[PDB]
C-alpha cells in the first residue's frame, strides 16, 4: 500500500523562502526516481524538478532552475523541495510524485501525494466578517427557503463554513470565494422548509484557521 | 522541449454515451504518452501510459490510441465515477510537459434556477460597506447571464459572480453575485433587482426589494 | 580497452564521457560498429545512480542534455 504525503505548504512574501517536504511510505524509496509536480489556481499541471534513487543528481524544469533545489534523505524516507526567490507566479498545489519501476525509460509517474498549497502573495492576513444573510420583510411563502451567509475581507485561504456543527450538509452551497483587491469575500446558502425556519435556530460556523478565528452567526429575521 | 495541446477544453455526455478526448505534441513521441484522471478535489491518479496500455485496476471500458504526433482517449459507455479532468502527459523528451486538460462533466434534463435576494446585514452597514447578494442555485445549462438594476436601470460596475462545480449529488451548478456598494450608496435607492436569464425560459427570472419594507 | 571505461563514484558524466569516446577512437572495429558499441556501452556503464537519472530524462534527451543531469551538486 504505497503512500506520498506531502506538508509545508503556507503563505510566503515574494522573494521568500519555503520548504516542502514528503513523506514516503509504502515501497522501497531509494529503489525510485522521485518529482515535485504543481497545479496552478487554473489546474494546469508543470512538471518541475526531478531526483535520482541516489540523491547525488537532479533535474529541473527552466521556470524554476536556479531557484528551487530538490533533494531526498533516503534513509528518512523522505523527499524535499526547497524554494528561494518566490514568485507571486508559484502559487500552486505542490505535489510529490513517483516515477513507475518497470519501462527501460520511465513510463508514467506511478503514484502522487494529495499535495500541499502553495500561495506566494504579499497580500497581508485578515480575518473575515461574517454577516447573515436574511430574506428581509417580502417572498418567502415556498415549502423551501433559503438563507445564506457571507464571509468578507479575509486572506489567505481557505476558509471553512458550515451549517449548524454540519448537521446540515445536504442543501448547501459554499460559493469559490472572490479575490477582491488585497482581500478574499465568499459566500454561502442553505436552503430549509420554511415552516422550520424562524422557530428553528439556523447558525453557520465560519472557521479561519490561518488568523485563529472561529465564529457563528444565528440568522434573526428583518 | 515537447508542449501538448489538448482538447476539447470541456466536453459534457451522459451516462452510457462515447467520448474522444485528443492530444497532440509539438514533436513525435513514438508513443511515450500517458493520461491521469483527476476527479473532484481530489490528485491525480495515472490512468493510461504508452498510449494504449492501461494502469491497473482501470476498468476495460478506457481506450488509448495514436502514434507519432497525435494520440487520444476513450471512453466506452460512460460511469458516473468517470467524470472529471483529463490531462495527457509525455515521456520522450526531458521536461514531461502536460496537456492543457479536458474537463468532463454530466449532462441532464435542464434546471431553472432558484434565485434569491439578499439585502445588507445590518452588521455590515455598521462598518461602512452594503453588499447585495443573489443566489442562482442549482441550475443546467452551466451558463447565465446576470443583471442588476438599481432601481429601474441596469448597473455594471461593482458586481462580483462566483460558480459552483457540478453538483456531484444532481449534476447541477449554482451561482452567487455580489453587488457592493458603500453605505452611503447604498441607503440613496429603493429597487435592488436581480435577473437571471437563463435556457430554460425566454422572459428573464427577476427578483428584488425595497430598502423601505419594515 | 573500452570494457573498461566505467563512469567513477563522484566522476563528473561529462568527463567519463570524454574519457569514453577518446578510448573509443583508439580501438579498430568499423565506424557502425563502435556505434553499436556506445548504445550498448556507455549509458549502461555510468555510476550507478547517475543511470537513475539518466533513466528518467526520457529516451529522447540529448547528451547535453544529461551531462547536465549528471554533474554534480
Amino acid at each position: 500500500d504505497v503512500k506520498l504525503v506531502e506538508s509545508g505548504g503556507g503563505l510566503v512574501k515574494p522573494g521568500g523562502s519555503l520548504k516542502l517536504s514528503c513523506a514516503a511510505s509504502g515501497f522501497t524509496f531509494s529503489s525510485y526516481t522521485m518529482s515535485w509536480v504543481r497545479q496552478t489556481p487554473e489546474k494546469r499541471l508543470e512538471w518541475v524538478a526531478i531526483i535520482s534513487s541516489g540523491g547525488s543528481y537532479t533535474y529541473y524544469s527552466d521556470s524554476v532552475k536556479g531557484r528551487f533545489t530538490i533533494s531526498r534523505d533516503n534513509a528518512k524516507n523522505t523527499l524535499y523541495l526547497q524554494m528561494s526567490s518566490l514568485k507571486s507566479e508559484d502559487t500552486a498545489m505542490y505535489y510529490c510524485t513517483r516515477d513507475e519501476g518497470n519501462g527501460n525509460y520511465v513510463e508514467a509517474m506511478d503514484y502522487w501525494g494529495q499535495g500541499t498549497s502553495v500561495t506566494v502573495s504579499s497580500a497581508k492576513t485578515t480575518p473575515p466578517s461574517v454577516y447573515p444573510l436574511a430574506p428581509g420583510s417580502a417572498a418567502q411563502t415556498n415549502s423551501m427557503v433559503t438563507l445564506g451567509c457571507l464571509v468578507k475581507g479575509y486572506f489567505p485561504e481557505p476558509v471553512t463554513v458550515t451549517w449548524n456543527s454540519g448537521s446540515l450538509s445536504s442543501g448547501v452551497h459554499t460559493f469559490p470565494a472572490v479575490l477582491q483587491s488585497d482581500l478574499y469575500t465568499l459566500s454561502s446558502s442553505v436552503t430549509v422548509p420554511s415552516s422550520t425556519w424562524p422557530s428553528e435556530t439556523v447558525t453557520c460556523n465560519v472557521a479561519h484557521p490561518a488568523s485563529s478565528t472561529k465564529v457563528d452567526k444565528k440568522i434573526v429575521p428583518r | 522541449d515537447i508542449q501538448m495541446t489538448q482538447s476539447p477544453a470541456s466536453l459534457s455526455a451522459s451516462v452510457g454515451e462515447t467520448v474522444t478526448i485528443t492530444c497532440r505534441a509539438s514533436g513525435n513521441i513514438h508513443n511515450y504518452l500517458a493520461w491521469y484522471q483527476q476527479k473532484q478535489g481530489k490528485s491525480p491518479q495515472l490512468l493510461v501510459y504508452n498510449a494504449k496500455t492501461l494502469a491497473d485496476g482501470v476498468p476495460s471500458r478506457f481506450s488509448g490510441s495514436g502514434s507519432g504526433t497525435q494520440y487520444s482517449l476513450k471512453i466506452n459507455s460512460l460511469q458516473p465515477e468517470d467524470f472529471g479532468s483529463y490531462y495527457c502527459q509525455h515521456f520522450w523528451s526531458t521536461p514531461r510537459t502536460f496537456g492543457g486538460g479536458t474537463k468532463l462533466e454530466i449532462k441532464r434534463a435542464d434546471a431553472a434556477p432558484t434565485v434569491s435576494i439578499f439585502p445588507p446585514s445590518s452588521e455590515q452597514l455598521t462598518s461602512g460597506g452594503a453588499s447585495v447578494v443573489c443566489f442562482l442555485n442549482n441550475f443546467y445549462p452551466k451558463d447565465i447571464n446576470v443583471k442588476w438594476k438599481i432601481d429601474g436601470s441596469e448597473r455594471q460596475n461593482g458586481v462580483l459572480n462566483s460558480w459552483t462545480d457540478q453538483d456531484s449529488k444532481d449534476s447541477t451548478y449554482s451561482m452567487s453575485s455580489t453587488l457592493t456598494l458603500t453605505k452611503d450608496e447604498y441607503e440613496r435607492h429603493n429597487s435592488y433587482t436581480c435577473e437571471a436569464t437563463h435556457k430554460t425560459s425566454t422572459s428573464p427570472i427577476v427578483k428584488s426589494f425595497n430598502r423601505n419594507e419594515c | 580497452s573500452i570494457l573498461d571505461i566505467k563512469q567513477g563514484p563522484k566522476e563528473s558524466f561529462r568527463d567519463y564521457v570524454d574519457r569514453f569516446f577518446k578510448t573509443l577512437r583508439a580501438e579498430q572495429c568499423t565506424q557502425d560498429v563502435k556505434n553499436w558499441m556506445t548504445d550498448t556501452l556507455l549509458v549502461q556503464n555510468a555510476n550507478p545512480d547517475c543511470k537513475t537519472i539518466l533513466r528518467a530524462l526520457g529516451p529522447g534527451a540529448t547528451l547535453e542534455e544529461m551531462m547536465t543531469a549528471c554533474q554534480g551538486v
